[PDB]
């Protein structure tokens, strides 16, 4: 089972960059995706749900982040704009079966993770 | 020496890794069986525990129960689109992958074994190079090398001469001369040259690749070479292509190990299919925090964590159907009823009674 | 003449087959997902009238939806079992010794494709023997032959040249002198003497069979002999037994067709659970009379007859559930897990009216 | 394909012994109710034994209730009827059916079959 993440770079503030998962061995369609970043501690950015019916923020990125997910390519996309330097991090791929509430896509443990990718934002 | 027989050093790995794909029929027997499996072991939990749900309808417990056969009716359902849409092409592709190389691999070796003039002289040598081998049963020359696909029973998944990395058996080959090929042993199958090879009134006009690839017979004087699969990386249209597809392949297989198959041991609130549950149908409103939730599971579960969970699952599993519905002295208890069709008719008993 | 290499009507058939066999894993693909299909579409149609039944609690309709319910279950449930037991294991076998059988197949076809001295004088003639051939793209010679396994997706298997009887043009040969080999392309594989063929010093210690044991290669100077493979019977321990293994295999498949994947049509009392949850449930009397199983059943369906159970699958599918659970009418919506959780909900909320 | 197979038929003396033998192929035998019918000369075909797909209830007609003991082996794809004190009215054609979870005498006994076997003749000959 491999989730790989890309789109990650050198950004200046008040850009956008548009994170992609793609998803291997397991059944896309079976699973919720969300979308955490980690010297600090990791956190919650953001998840939909297996049948995409919802979709959850932390406060922070509420309004600039948007999840989605495009099942026929087995992706979850992590579109990112307004950047800000405070969003500097890895930002890691998670997947939690037939996930579909907030509690279970903040704040459980997820079945499987990406190797990350990194994310680096300049201040201006 | 170039253009003799080839001794057992050469032909043992290609046995094994002929032995080893024999396997991988059995595996995938295995597999989609054990996903099976795994399915109706989540059934019928979600059967036994919506048959408590119905016999002890109105109770705190009761409710314990449904958001608990919701869980395992979910984790079964997700195993099944699983099954369909992940493990069925996983197990038949490496299936056929494996098989056609084998069979690659066996036409071969089955040409080597049968190609020779005498006890002492052929293409297939033993590990000296004195005799050439004779097949006896499922061996050659004492090699587990049927030759054969062997008829198909369930074996778990193995892998020793295919593994992630490639065959971890055909490594660069540092003196083919002297290792594979013996010193006196004749065997036209070792060049393309006309004088001792395949060539009738000259040279082959080119090398020919025996073995789906792995063996390059140059059209000249010279000793074979081989291919090292013991690295291999992704790639398309090469000469040796059916190694890579079966290792690509065999690589790819999860198992029925994916998380639709296996129990969870996280806290209450995190597990399938319950928080959506408690929020909607239990604290009928949205945006409740994670303390609300654990305050409500707690009317249900008497706590939030997997030891409360465990301990509702064996409450369901102490629960009695009536003696009636489950012969005469069988049991009664439902963790001592198994069988998805069985509960399945227990169940709807109980909701008939729930209905009147 | 014997001993020269192999003209096209000797290799042709071989490509035919191959070509085929390549189709099985794609059909063991479809089945396997077909199965599959066919449990989730009972088990979608359990969870509807499940749910029908929890809204309407207490009404007659609501009973027959559980005896709906049951049945669809029930079905379910047999379905995972057969696919578990026999479908899975058919499958595997037809794909298994189909491959392996075309493994063998392409590489004693992809042997002779270059065991060539020149463009005319090789192991693998054309037609009329003039010129060796060259594979371009899927074909050799003209004809398809791929000489690979091809990717696999799901498709229902050609049963043109291994069929119910074996393999159709693998025919008793009237003259392989003359019908398999050129009378002056060169060919070591065509013989295992030693002045024209496989021996070095002396012939051969004994014939070759190649192909999976489909031609036999003598070690005297004469011509090959095949089997024919046209009408197969059933054996063990044959030189070409991967010939019978693929074509027994294919043979055995019966597809998702059996009693477990397909809808009943007659009467309600002798549909799959129905008669024995009547009896332990509303009778109370087992081993009951047609009549008296007959009578119950109309104070639900209305009647015991397929049109009346077609009419209560229409009431269910007509059932409309909350919007903010999901279209609403419960035949508007498919997916197990979907249906699972939406049977969830009204099951919490039918505890809760007590 | 799905073949039922009938054996262990032919003919026997009164008051004799027969085991009938019906081998499925093709079928999960576990999932399926089997059921023995007959047609004797000159007569309708008649329910004779039948076992419920999980064996948890056998079913008989009346006039072969006690001399009649049908039985599955899961493990062989087999049914058994065997046949004891046999009377010249058990002459027939005796036929062996599946039912897909059948469970309960009504199916069983009156319903109809999902498959059948091809049929084997038993004669019990009082000389
Ligand atoms: C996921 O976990 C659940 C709970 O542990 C499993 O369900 C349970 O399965 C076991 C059988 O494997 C049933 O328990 C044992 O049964 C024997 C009867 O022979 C009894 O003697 C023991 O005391 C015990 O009851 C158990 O009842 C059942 N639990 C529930 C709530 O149904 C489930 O099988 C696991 N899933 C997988 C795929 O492994
Ligand atoms: C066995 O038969 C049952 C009963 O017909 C099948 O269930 C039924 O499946 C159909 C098709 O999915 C659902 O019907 C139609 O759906 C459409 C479109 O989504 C809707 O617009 C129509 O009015 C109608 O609802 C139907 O509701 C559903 N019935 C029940 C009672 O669930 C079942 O699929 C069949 N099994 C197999 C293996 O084919």
């Amino acid at each position: 089972v491999q989730l790989q993440e890309s789109g990650g770079g050198l950004v200046q503030a008040g850009g956008s960059l548009t994170l992609s998962c793609a998803v291997s061995g397991l059944t896309f369609s079976n699973y919720a995706m969300g979308w955490f970043r980690q010297g600090k501690e990791r956190e919650f950015v953001a998840a939909i749900t297996w049948d995409g019916g919802n979709t959850y923020y932390t406060d922070s990125v509420k309004g600039r982040f948007t999840i989605s997910r495009d099942n026929a390519k087995n992706t979850v996309f992590l579109q990112m704009n307004s950047l800000k330097p405070e969003d500097t991090a890895v930002y890691y791929c998670a997947a939690k079966l037939l996930g579909s509430s907030r509690y279970e896509l903040a704040l459980a443990g997820y079945d499987y993770w990406g190797q990350g990718t990194q994310v680096t934002v300049s201040s201006h | 020496a170039a253009e003799k027989g080839f001794k057992q050093a050469f032909w043992q790995p290609l046995c094994q890794v002929s032995e080893e794909l024999d396997d991988q029929p059995k595996g995938a027997l295995f597999t989609l069986q054990a996903a099976a499996s795994k399915i109706q072991k989540m059934r019928d939990a979600a059967l036994r525990a919506s048959i408590y749900a119905e016999i002890n309808h109105g109770t705190n417990r009761a409710k314990a129960a449904v958001i608990v056969a919701n869980h395992y009716a979910m984790k079964a359902d997700s195993g099944l689109e699983a099954l369909k849409q992940t493990l069925s092409s996983q197990e038949v592709t490496a299936t056929a992958t494996a098989s056609y190389l084998k069979g690659r691999i066996d036409e071969y070796l089955n040409l080597l074994l049968q190609t020779k003039e005498s006890g002492t002289s052929g293409c297939m040598m033993d590990t000296s190079g004195t005799n050439t081998v004779t097949k006896a049963g499922g061996t050659i020359g004492g090699v587990p090398c049927k030759l054969q696909l062997s008829p198909i029973q369930p074996k778990r998944p193995a892998a020793t001469y295919l593994g992630k990395a490639g065959y971890v058996g055909l490594t660069r080959q540092a003196d083919a001369a002297n290792n594979f090929h013996d010193n006196d042993a004749e065997c036209r199958l070792a060049s393309g040259h006309n004088t001792n090879g395949l060539g009738k009134s000259g040279q082959l006009s080119a090398a020919v690749t025996m073995a789906a690839g792995y063996v390059t017979v140059a059209n000249s004087q010279t000793a074979v070479t081989v291919q090292a699969l013991d690295a291999l990386q992704e790639a398309s249209g090469a000469a040796h292509q059916p190694w890579i597809d079966a290792w690509k392949a065999k690589k790819a297989l999860t198992g029925a190990e994916t998380a639709e198959f296996r129990n969870e041991t996280a806290g209450i609130a995190g597990k399938t299919g319950v928080t959506k549950l408690v929020e909607e149908a239990l604290l009928k409103k949205k945006d409740s925090e994670a303390s609300e939730i654990q305050t409500e599971l707690k009317k249900y579960f008497s706590g939030h964590e997997n030891e409360q969970w465990t301990a509702i699952e064996k409450l369901i599993s102490e629960q009695p159907v009536a003696q009636n519905l489950v012969g005469d002295n069988q049991p009664t208890k439902l963790g001592e009823l198994e069988g998805n069709a069985k509960l399945t008719t227990i169940l709807a008993y109980y909701r008939m009674e729930t209905a009147g």
